[PDB]
RNA sequence: UUUAAUGUUUGAUGUUCUAACGUUGACCCGUAAUCCGGGUUGCGGACAGUGUCUGGUGGGUAGUUUGACUGGGGCGGUCUCCUCCUAAAGAGUAACGGAGGAGCACGAAGGUUGGCUAAUCCUGGUCGGACAUCAGGAGGUUAGUGCAAUGGCAUAAGCCAGCUUGACUGCGAGCGUGACGGCGCGAGCAGGUGCGAAAGCAGGUCAUAGUGAUCCGGUGGUUCUGAAUGGAAGGGCCAUCG
RNA sequence: UUCCUUGUCGGGUAAGUUCCGACCUGCACGAAUGGCGUAAUGAUGGCCAGGCUGUCUCCACCCGAGACUCAGUGAAAUUGAACUCGCUGUGAAGAUGCAGUGUACCCGCGGCAAGACGGAAAGACCCCGUGAACCUUUACUAUAGCUUGACACUGAACAUU
RNA sequence: UUAUUAAAAACACAGCACUGUGCAAACACGAAAGUGGACGUAUACGGUGUGACGCCUGCCCGGUGCCGGAAGGUUAAUUG
RNA sequence: GAGGACCGAACCGACUAAUGUUGAAAAAUUAGCGGAUGACUUGUGGCUGGGGGUGAAAGGCCAAUCAAACCGGGAGAUAG
RNA sequence: CUUUUGUAUAAUGGGUCAGCGACUUAUAUUCUGUAGCAAGGUUAACCGAAUAGGGGAGCCGAAGGGAAACCGAGUCUUAA
């Protein structure tokens, strides 16, 4: 999973 | 010796002294050892042959510890002041 | 194997007749000029190791 | 932001109270000035510490024309 | 800061010395005191030298 | 001190030379071969190049470091020591709680003997005035203390002068304060001193800040050790410096 | 590229924080890590109009493949155990399970997703570790390479100082 | 061009410029022998930057780099 | 009868939307889309190797693995 | 169950059953218990028809003080 796409 | 990162006790404190090489080749004899030789004469080689001192020992001293009952001649050893009196009180004699 | 002596502790402690250890006092190496003479005089003889630190010395000296 | 400093506590005060039996050389009071003064058999150190010079009991008293507090030692 | 260490050498034969500090600038003359020499056990004049 | 001189050691730069060495110039042979080797010639030539030592440059490459506290972390502050409050009338007692200082000075600003007494104000008085020096009176420490704050100080610890080096060496009953390392107070002894007629007082300074363990070394001294023996080097011990 | 800012004025619209033209107060453009123009090109960014339409007002009906039922074969993620309602309060601070109280006959089938802080992957953000990797530099220390001289392979003669 | 979330304004490009390089070339891969550059020879070859074309490209050499200079100051191995 | 010319099949690509997302498929189908005589495209063999390659440059690609491939050893690394 | 100041917690972990799965071993050192011997105690390698017997090389203990030379029931400090 490419978790860094989640906008923080 | 680890104390949490504080300088430990064997390293905050200074070193002192030196080791003498002459102290390792010197022994002390008690009055109880003078009756454990054979012959009645006590020099360095009779004390070595009775397994009283070691083989590398080159100097010895008779000190006032225990008691001696027999006449004993001492040859080539050092004697303390009280042990000279105690060897002579038992009929012995001390020569260097 | 044998236990190895902490060799730097064997250069700073000597065992006495009843099993305690003696050591040389600190604070007597340099800036001696600014110190008082009574203070430097009392630092000259050897002292004994306190009770709380004795076990740490015993850990360093298994063959003493 | 500007403060934050303090010194270490000096453990001053009275070490031996009235009626306590002390040995010669015992420290009775630590003080800054002479809040207490030296009486009979009581010395005064260089930082005004009052100590015993004999064995006996500590005695406190107010003496003199200025009503000052004195510390003495009465031999037992 | 400004105050420089010196030492006072015994004028007897001994090597014994005391150490002290001295302001070099306001007092340029050499310090000289009679102090106890512990080797000969007398009071001898002592004189200033370098540390 | 200079010059010039004969015999004489090099050191350098320059100019020639060939015989080391180069030749990715030509020709021949091995040889059916633009490798290579030998040979014959030209060009260079003690240069260039390589080895050991050495100075520079060297993120081209490599191994690593780049603190903590913190009303999240960062940015900002702070980090040891001294005094006062918080601190609840013994000691101790936290906060990025409220407020200020230190990292010295002084052979006199230390010891002793003798002596002495302050601020401020009014009043009279040459320049002199709101404030100098002088006389008197009020007053009672509201002054002073080498530098912060507190506690002290008249028997003065404040001010003045004569003489001086105790701002001594070896020790120290007994106490205080620290987890420790350590730090502090101390009468009294031994030796030798200063002041005073004498009793006495003196081991720095009114007290409390003015500081840094160990290692590694440096410098003097010593009745210690000295790897066959006599020395020496090095080590130790004492004093002291970074 | 402009923070203040939707700067101000004109155009286009019934109405324009975008667009186009212009001004100059350029927080903080600018000349080959180019300045300013530019026909032609672009599955390039923005804006306007005509055609056209189910994008929409506002959806209706139809045709097919599933979903549904009958027969055959037959998975999966998950899962402490379950006799597994609501509301107000309490409570490791957002309750199916606790307190009070109200409602509730037993068991399926087709649907929908409000909750089970649903499932999935030991949070990528953030902090910590005296953790890692790789990258930078006038951080520290080294070093390859490049460069300096000395001696060696390296000799003959003659000048000047 | 980011095989598998980015096709672009990013990359390349013809053109321009500066810089090095005289041939056993500079440079690169190789402890080295060699090889590519090149069976090329400055109208050529490597590196750097900009980016068809048009009008153009102003001032600064104080700092860092680079090119040149050698009087002087300082300075290693070596000698002693 | 020129062209990194034009429209457009094969051939090579991958811009948009729907779908699928325990897929028909560990990157695809459908309908539209770009190039299509060239810096094209493709079969067969060969060469370049891990701090190394190759890169019209995305830290891309090197067997569904890449800011340092995979396999075996050091090795039971070390883990406050 | 774990972790915490604190868990019904909507914090962690476990679908269930069976089997396997985590404080060992060597050598040194100190304290304790027990046994042998006692101002003494005990051997290593090795030899040995071999758990016997020999082997006392060594180790610890009965004496400390000092940096040390050295002195010694004392010794060091100091001129004392
Ligand atoms: C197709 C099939 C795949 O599913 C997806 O790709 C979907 C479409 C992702 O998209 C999403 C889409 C996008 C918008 O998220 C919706 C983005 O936020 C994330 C990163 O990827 C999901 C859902 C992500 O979820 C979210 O990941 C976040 C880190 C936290 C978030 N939640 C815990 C808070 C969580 O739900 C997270 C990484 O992919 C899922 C991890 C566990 C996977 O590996 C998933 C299951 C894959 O295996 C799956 C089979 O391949
Ligand atoms: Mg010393
Ligand atoms: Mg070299
Ligand atoms: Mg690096
Ligand atoms: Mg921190
Ligand atoms: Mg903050
Ligand atoms: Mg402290
Ligand atoms: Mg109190
Ligand atoms: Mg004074
Ligand atoms: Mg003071
Ligand atoms: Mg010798
Ligand atoms: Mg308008
Ligand atoms: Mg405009
Ligand atoms: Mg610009
Ligand atoms: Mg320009
Ligand atoms: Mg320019
Ligand atoms: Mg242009
Ligand atoms: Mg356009
Ligand atoms: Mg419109
Ligand atoms: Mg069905
Ligand atoms: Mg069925
Ligand atoms: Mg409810
Ligand atoms: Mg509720
Ligand atoms: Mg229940
Ligand atoms: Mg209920
Ligand atoms: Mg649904
Ligand atoms: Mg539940
Ligand atoms: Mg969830
Ligand atoms: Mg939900
Ligand atoms: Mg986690
Ligand atoms: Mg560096
Ligand atoms: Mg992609
Ligand atoms: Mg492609
Ligand atoms: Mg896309
Ligand atoms: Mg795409
Ligand atoms: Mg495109
Ligand atoms: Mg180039
Ligand atoms: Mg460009
Ligand atoms: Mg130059
Ligand atoms: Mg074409
Ligand atoms: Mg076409
Ligand atoms: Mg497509
Ligand atoms: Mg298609
Ligand atoms: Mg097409
Ligand atoms: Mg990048
Ligand atoms: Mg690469
Ligand atoms: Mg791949
Ligand atoms: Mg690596
Ligand atoms: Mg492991
Ligand atoms: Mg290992
Ligand atoms: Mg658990
Ligand atoms: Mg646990
Ligand atoms: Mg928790
Ligand atoms: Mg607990
Ligand atoms: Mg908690
Ligand atoms: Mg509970
Ligand atoms: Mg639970
Ligand atoms: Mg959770
Ligand atoms: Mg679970
Ligand atoms: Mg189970
Ligand atoms: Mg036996
Ligand atoms: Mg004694």
């Amino acid at each position: 999973g490419i978790f860094s796409i989640f906008v923080i | 010796g680890f104390e949490g990162g504080q300088m430990p006790l064997y390293r905050r404190l200074p070193k002192f002294g030196f080791t003498s090489r002459k102290a390792a080749i010197t022994a002390e004899i008690r009055l109880s050892d003078l009756a454990k030789v054979e012959g009645g004469v006590v020099d360095l080689n009779t004390l070595k042959a009775a397994n009283i001192i070691g083989i590398q020992i080159e100097f010895a001293k008779v000190i006032l510890a225990g008691e001696v009952t027999t006449p004993v001649t001492v040859r080539g050893l050092r004697v303390t002041k009280g042990a000279r009196a105690a060897i002579e009180a038992a009929g012995g004699k001390i020569e260097e | 194997p044998k236990i190895k002596t902490v060799r730097g502790a064997a250069k700073r402690f000597k065992k006495t007749g009843k099993g305690g250890f003696k050591h040389k006092h600190a604070n007597l190496r340099h800036i001696l000029t600014k110190k008082a003479t009574k203070r430097k005089r009392h630092l000259r003889p050897k002292a004994m190791v306190s009770k709380g630190d004795l076990g740490l010395v015993i850990a360093c000296l298994p063959y003493a | 932001t500007r403060n934050g400093r303090d010194s270490e506590a000096k453990r001053l005060g009275v070490k031996r109270f009235g009626g306590e039996s002390v040995l010669a050389g015992s420290i009775i009071v630590r003080q800054r000035g002479t809040k207490f003064h030296a009486g009979a058999n009581v010395g005064c150190g260089r930082d005004h510490t009052l100590f015993a010079k004999a064995d006996g009991k500590v005695k406190f008293e107010v003496k003199g024309p200025k009503n000052r507090k004195f510390i003495s030692i009465e031999a037992e | 800061g400004i105050r420089e260490k010196i030492k006072l050498v015994s004028s007897a034969g001994t090597g014994h010395f005391y150490t002290t500090t001295k302001n070099k600038r306001t007092k340029p003359e050499k310090l000289e005191l009679k102090k106890f020499d512990p080797v000969v056990r007398q009071h001898v004049i002592y004189k200033e030298a370098k540390i």
